[PDB]
């Protein structure tokens, strides 16, 4: 009732609640799972959770069509994803912390004194153009077919080259996952008790999580294409999801310079 | 009268944040190899 | 307009303010309980509460046990007791009580209003970062009753979750902890985002950020080291996760890990932790001595620019939590310079408070006296951190009651005074009641005296040589101990008579007639809005002549 | 047998020093309590002069001034001379204390989880610190008739109760002791506030400290990092004697 502002003014809402009941019981459940108790109490949470943020997010597609979405609401969403990212990026730091440390002072016998030998005293890493390299060409290639696909919708109003491209990085992107489910298959070393190991697979392991998102976040923009919801003005979603993947590229070339390249 | 509302104080304020955040990320990128080229 | 949907599915930031408040309050008495039972023990040399003996009985009875003493004959110290108390009180602060109150609860409730914003960025998103800070604090509080270390409940690490200590006590308490933590950087992580956007993107037409209010300017602040500190600690905890329950080495060193590669990392988000309390703090304070002295605050920009100054160094000083740890001497030099850099902007703002009082007209209301008291903390604390600033000084000193003593005048009691400072200007404007001024005032005094003789007397204990985290000490310390457990004591009445005060005030207290309550000189826009502000604040977005 | 590294019942200086080190420690936070015993009773006068001077009553109507381009300077440069004061003493006794010399005796010490243990890698001798209240000697981590018994055996007092250990790690006057420090379990630290060392027993790192004993007697120490649940039960002796005696002793323990 009389109001001046553009500015997005919402309902009450229940997901706020439930996802953080279901968050509470999804780690609750994990850490009796992690202790030798049945899984069910932890996916039970992973269950709720998915289906609030499902819920959750739902809104944020039916509050757009339902012309919420001002020209500030969209850039304020826009600001909203850019400081996730920078959030995103200060976790990743942590675990290039983590392994520039042990590589370049990697512990000895005589450790604060003389450091020992890095990669790590018969650890045998992979060779970084055999196969990374083609993961390498994977994720390039399905980042520039997410581009392709923006800018067909915001610089041309192409749909066919949105969907098109769309599928294409969709698919490169589950390859990559695929293919580096593989290096993990045929590792040539353990994850538990060694720090190239524990390095190594949790630093590839989350980007490959953020790789698994950032796909599963395409497909719904493309899901959303096939409704035909996107115009070449209005597409934050759109918009997050190729700044998103595009952050998972400089994520993994940083990986691939740094694990594989001078890592070796 | 939504859609109407006058942008032009918060879309210089993205210019800049963008601005900055990109000339900041770029000095800490080079504060460490600064700090690599002095005491690795 | 039920129960339910206004506060369990709330968007409106008023309300979610006020639920961080209240939380932070419960989480708060829970911890500060935490204390009391501490100096209860350590009031006097000998275990005589904390019995390995009143194990035998069940949880709710050998509870009651534990709170009356024994004689020394009777009662077998049970040192993991000690640990899990001084680790459920730091945890509790740090991560579920006094951040919450500051950037939570008043944060959310007022910056809006300062810069005359609707609603938040993304108020649904808002609602979530309360509800997964209550999950966390499930999960923390769970911490406290599950299996443990050493046969018992509860973990007993110390609030950092130090390593092999922390990925090698049993139990699963800790990978409670460890998730609670996860929780409460999610929330954080959150509520920045939301406030950053806010703060940028929502402003009244026409206030540049050079016109913004400095309690929003001190929330920026604190937004943007949430935004960067707390996912590196996510890392940091998950290397603890991993090597507690995924045999990883991150930190065991026969795999090949560096237990101190933990402390950096973790460190790196610990003092951005300590400047996200204190600069919501600093804003309140700033808000409180300008309207209070009846004089515009002192050198703004520099003040803010100071905010800003604090906020960038504060990552890269992190290492001298670790002089003894084990760190090269350049390293150790340069933390050492770099902390005492921190140091000028930090002192200065004092100055600036102490001016804003020079040439006005002093009206000592409760909250200006709660400001006047943080000043003292403030900078009581904050000169024996210059002292521990010198690594050479700090041999001595660190990992000894000295430091306990500094860091609870700086950041304990001057988030604490920067808490009642903000719940005595703004209760009327939240309530629609006001408080009496007798009865806040008596808070106020009994806390200012209880303290400083909780705190003050444990300088003596550092220099003195006792160690942290000891639930016994040589007989020649007592003297002090008992001195501090008095004050503690007092404390513990004068925060109980807050909550009597409260309760007084929110029930039987004086229906507040005006918008602006205080005086001309708190110009700010909350007092233009009427006491208790419409459910729907600025509807129609307030024009420039408003501020 | 002075037992000198020692807490007295409710003293507020520090504990006696024993060590050049400890003298420069002494030495420093003098200097600096002076300056900051200054700063507060500065500011606390500023605050409560203003409070008086400037009080509604006192002075009805306020000032308008906002900034001041001089005196914000004065606020700047001087805490900035301050601790450049600071600084250029602090960073000599730090090189000192951390620049590690030729060694007289060089000593490993290890830390276990509640007891300490000693190696004298050149002199052949190895042996490990038990609180004389343990539960290795018996005790409950407490105090019992027994226990004191057992103090007084020593030849320390009911007094030394939590500092007293089974056995010391005994050390020659005026001889610079390298003490090297490794953790076995979890994370320890080592540390004698008379000879004003501390260092953190990290396991996988040998870290290095050095003092030189200038007085004799006995000195005391508690372990400085939360170690678990005996974390309070595992101090540290050290016996420093002359070297006519101390090379009596380097026979007698082989
Ligand atoms: C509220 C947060 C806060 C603030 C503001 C501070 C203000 C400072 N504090 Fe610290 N402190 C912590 C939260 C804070 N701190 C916490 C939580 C811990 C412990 C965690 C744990 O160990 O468990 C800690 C422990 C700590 C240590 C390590 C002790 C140890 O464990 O060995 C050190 C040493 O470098 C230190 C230095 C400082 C310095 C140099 C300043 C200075 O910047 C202060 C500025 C000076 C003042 C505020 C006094 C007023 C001065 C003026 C008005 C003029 C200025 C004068 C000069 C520059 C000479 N702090
Ligand atoms: C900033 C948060 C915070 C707060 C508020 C405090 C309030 C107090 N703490 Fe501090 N404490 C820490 C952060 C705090 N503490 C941390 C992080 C550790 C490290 C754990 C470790 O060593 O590993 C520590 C360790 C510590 C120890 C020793 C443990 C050991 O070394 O073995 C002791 C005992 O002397 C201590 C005494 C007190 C007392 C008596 C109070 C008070 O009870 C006294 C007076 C103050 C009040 C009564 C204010 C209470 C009010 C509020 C909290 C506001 C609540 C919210 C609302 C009203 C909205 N604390
Ligand atoms: C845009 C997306 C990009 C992808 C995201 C990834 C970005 C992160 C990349 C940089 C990561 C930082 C890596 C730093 C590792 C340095 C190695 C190290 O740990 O130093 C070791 C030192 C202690 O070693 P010590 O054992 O004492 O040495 C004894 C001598 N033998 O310990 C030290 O002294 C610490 C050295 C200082 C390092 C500080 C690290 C801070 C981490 C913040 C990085 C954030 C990057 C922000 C960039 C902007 C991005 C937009
Ligand atoms: C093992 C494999 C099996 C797979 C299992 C799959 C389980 C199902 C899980 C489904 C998850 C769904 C994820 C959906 C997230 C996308 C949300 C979204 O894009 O909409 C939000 C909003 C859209 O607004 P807009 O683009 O402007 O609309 C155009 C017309 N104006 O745009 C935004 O504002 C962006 C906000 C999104 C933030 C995302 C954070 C990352
Ligand atoms: C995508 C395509 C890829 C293409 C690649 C091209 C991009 C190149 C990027 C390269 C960056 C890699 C980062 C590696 C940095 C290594 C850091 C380092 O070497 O410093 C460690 C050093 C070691 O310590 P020390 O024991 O004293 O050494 C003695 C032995 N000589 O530590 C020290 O010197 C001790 C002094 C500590 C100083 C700490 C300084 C603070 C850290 C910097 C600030 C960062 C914090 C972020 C700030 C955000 C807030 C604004
Ligand atoms: C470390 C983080 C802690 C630091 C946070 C404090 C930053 C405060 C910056 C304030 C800048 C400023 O005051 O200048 C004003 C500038 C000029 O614009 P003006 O017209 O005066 O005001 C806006 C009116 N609409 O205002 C502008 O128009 C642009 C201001 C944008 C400020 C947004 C803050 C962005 C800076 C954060 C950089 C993050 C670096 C992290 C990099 C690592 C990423 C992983
Ligand atoms: C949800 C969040 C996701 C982020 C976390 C990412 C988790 C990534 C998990 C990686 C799983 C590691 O799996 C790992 O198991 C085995 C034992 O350790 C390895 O090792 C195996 O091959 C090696 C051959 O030389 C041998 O050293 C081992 O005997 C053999 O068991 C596998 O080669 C490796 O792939
Ligand atoms: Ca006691
Ligand atoms: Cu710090
Ligand atoms: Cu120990
Ligand atoms: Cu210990
Ligand atoms: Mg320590």
């Amino acid at each position: 009732h009389a109001k001046n502002h553009d500015y997005h003014i919402l309902p009450p809402s229940i997901w706020p609640f439930m996802a953080s009941v279901g968050a509470f019981v999804m780690l609750f459940g994990a850490v009796l799972w992690m202790h030798g108790s049945g899984p069910w109490m932890g996916l039970i949470g992973l269950v709720v959770v998915l289906y609030t943020m499902f819920g959750w997010w739902s809104d944020v597609v039916t509050e757009s069509l339902e012309g919420d979405h001002t020209p500030v609401v969209r850039l304020g969403l826009r600001w909203g994803f850019i400081l996730f990212i920078m959030s995103e990026v200060m976790f990743f730091s942590a675990w290039f912390w983590s392994f520039f440390k042990h590589a370049l002072y990697p512990m000895g016998p005589e450790s604060p004194i003389i450091d020992g030998i890095f990669p790590p005293e018969g650890i045998i890493t992979f060779d970084p153009w055999h196969l990374p390299l083609i993961n390498t060409l994977i994720l390039l290639c399905s980042g520039c077919a997410a581009t392709w696909a923006h800018h067909a919708l915001v610089h041309e109003n192409n749909r066919r080259d949105v969907a098109w491209g769309l599928a294409l990085a969709i698919a490169l992107g589950a390859l990559f996952t695929v293919f580096q489910a593989y290096e993990y298959s045929h590792a040539a070393f353990g994850f538990a008790g060694n720090i190239y190991g524990a390095n190594f697979f949790m630093a590839t392991g989350f980007h490959g999580f953020h790789v698994i998102v950032g796909t599963i976040f395409l497909l719904v923009c493309l899901i959303r294409v096939q409704r035909g919801h996107f115009t070449p003005e209005k597409h934050v979603g759109f918009e997050a999801a190729i700044w998103y993947w595009h952050f998972v590229d400089v994520v993994w070339l940083f990986l691939f310079a740094s694990i594989y390249i001078w890592g070796q | 009268v939504a859609g109407s509302m006058d942008i032009t104080q918060q879309e210089k304020t993205f210019a800049g944040f963008v601005r900055m955040v990109t000339w900041a990320a770029v000095v800490i990128v080079a504060a460490l190899i600064f700090l690599a080229l002095a005491n690795a | 307009r039920g129960f339910f949907t206004r506060w369990f599915m709330s968007t409106n930031h008023k309300d979610i303010g006020v639920l961080y408040l209240f939380t932070g309050g419960l989480v708060g008495l829970i911890s500060v309980a935490f204390t009391v039972y501490m100096r209860m023990e350590l009031m006097a040399p000998g275990v005589q509460f904390m019995c390995a003996e009143h194990l035998e009985s069940g949880l709710v009875k050998g509870f009651f046990q534990s709170l009356w003493p024994s004689a020394v004959e009777n009662c077998t110290p049970n040192g993991h007791l000690w640990n899990v108390m001084i680790t459920g009180h730091g945890i509790l602060m740090m991560f579920f009580v006094v951040i919450p109150a500051l950037f939570g609860g008043f944060g959310n409730y007022f910056m809006p209003l300062h810069i005359g914003a609707p609603d938040m960025a993304f108020p649904r998103m808002n609602n979530l970062s309360y509800w997964l800070y209550v999950a966390g604090t499930s999960l923390a509080v769970a911490s406290l009753f599950a299996p443990g270390g050493n046969g018992q409940l509860g973990s007993g690490i110390g609030w950092v979750l130090y390593p092999p200590l922390s990925t090698s006590e049993s139990g699963y308490s800790t990978d409670l902890a460890i998730f609670a933590v996860h929780l409460s950087g999610a929330s954080s992580i959150l509520g920045a985002i939301n406030m950053i956007t806010t703060f940028l993107n929502m402003r009244a037409p026409g206030m540049t950020m050079h016109k913004v209010p400095l309690f929003a300017w001190s929330i920026f602040v604190t937004a943007w080291l949430i935004l960067l500190a707390l996912p590196v600690l996510a890392g940091a905890i998950t290397m603890l996760l991993t090597d507690r329950n995924f045999g990883t080495t991150f930190f065991q060193p026969s795999g090949g890990g560096d237990p101190v590669l933990y402390q950096h990392i973790l460190w790196f988000f610990g003092h951005p932790e300590v400047y996200i309390i204190v600069l919501p703090a600093f804003g309140i304070v700033s808000h409180v001595i300008a309207t209070f002295a009846k004089k515009p605050i002192f050198g703004y920009l520099p003040m803010v620019y100071a905010m800003v100054a604090i906020g960038v160094l504060g990552f890269v000083v992190w290492a001298h939590h670790m002089y003894t740890a084990g760190l090269s001497l350049t390293q150790q030099s340069y933390f050492m310079m770099a902390t005492m850099v921190i140091a000028v902007p930090t002192g200065i703002k004092i100055f600036s408070w102490i001016a804003t009082m020079w040439g006005g007209s002093i009206e000592l209301k409760t909250p200006m006296l709660w400001a006047l008291g943080f000043l003292f903390l403030f900078t009581v604390g904050g000169v024996t951190g210059i002292v521990l600033s010198q690594a050479s000084v700090d041999r001595y000193y660190h990992d000894t009651y000295y430091v306990v003593a500094h860091f609870h005048y700086v950041m304990s009691l001057g988030a604490v005074f920067g808490i009642f400072a903000g719940i005595y200007f703004w209760i009327g404007k939240m309530s629609g009641r006001q408080y009496p001024e007798w009865a806040g005032k008596l808070h106020f005094w009994m806390m200012f005296v209880g303290a400083n003789l909780t705190f003050f007397p444990q300088h003596f204990l550092g220099r003195q040589g006792m160690p942290r985290r000891y639930i016994d000490y040589p007989e020649a310390f007592a003297t002090w101990n008992f001195v501090s457990s008095l004050g503690a004591f007092l404390s513990f009445a004068s925060f109980l008579f807050f909550l009597g005060v409260i309760f007084y005030t929110l029930t039987r207290g004086a229906r507040v007639t005006a918008n602006n309550y205080w005086n001309e000189h708190a110009d700010t826009l909350e007092w233009t809005l009427t006491s208790p502000p419409p459910e729907h604040t600025f509807e129609q977005l307030p024009k420039r002549e408003d501020w | 047998l002075e037992i000198i590294g020692r807490p007295q019942p409710g003293g507020t200086g520090f504990q006696p020093s024993a060590s050049p080190v400890a003298t420069q420690i002494h030495w420093l936070d003098g200097f600096i309590l002076v300056i900051i015993a200054a700063i507060t009773i500065f500011v606390t006068l500023l605050i409560l002069y203003a409070v008086w001077r400037f009080h509604e009553k006192r002075n009805k109507v306020p000032a308008r001034f906002t900034h001041n381009s001089p005196l914000e300077i004065a606020w700047t440069i001087v805490p900035i001379v301050i601790l450049v004061a600071i600084g250029a003493f602090s960073l000599p006794v730090l090189f000192n204390q951390q620049e590690i010399p030729e060694a007289d005796v060089t000593v490993k010490v290890t830390g276990y989880q509640w007891y300490w243990g000693y190696e004298y890698p050149d002199e052949e001798i190895s042996f490990e610190s038990y609180m004389i209240g343990s539960p290795a000697t018996g005790g409950d981590n407490r105090m019992s008739p027994e226990v004191e018994q057992q103090l007084i055996e020593a030849g320390y007092s009911r007094d030394e109760f939590l500092l007293a250990t089974d056995t010391a790690m005994v050390v020659p006057v005026n001889k610079t002791v390298v003490v090297q420090v490794t953790g076995a379990d979890v994370i320890h630290s080592w540390t004698v506030p008379a000879f004003g060392v501390k260092q953190d027993a990290v396991p996988g790192r040998l870290a290095q400290l050095w003092f030189r004993a200038e007085r004799e007697g006995i000195f005391f120490g508690q372990c400085s990092e939360l170690c678990g649940i005996s974390h309070a039960y595992m101090p540290i002796t050290v016996k420093v004697v002359s070297e006519e005696a101390y090379a009596a002793w380097l026979e007698q323990h082989h």
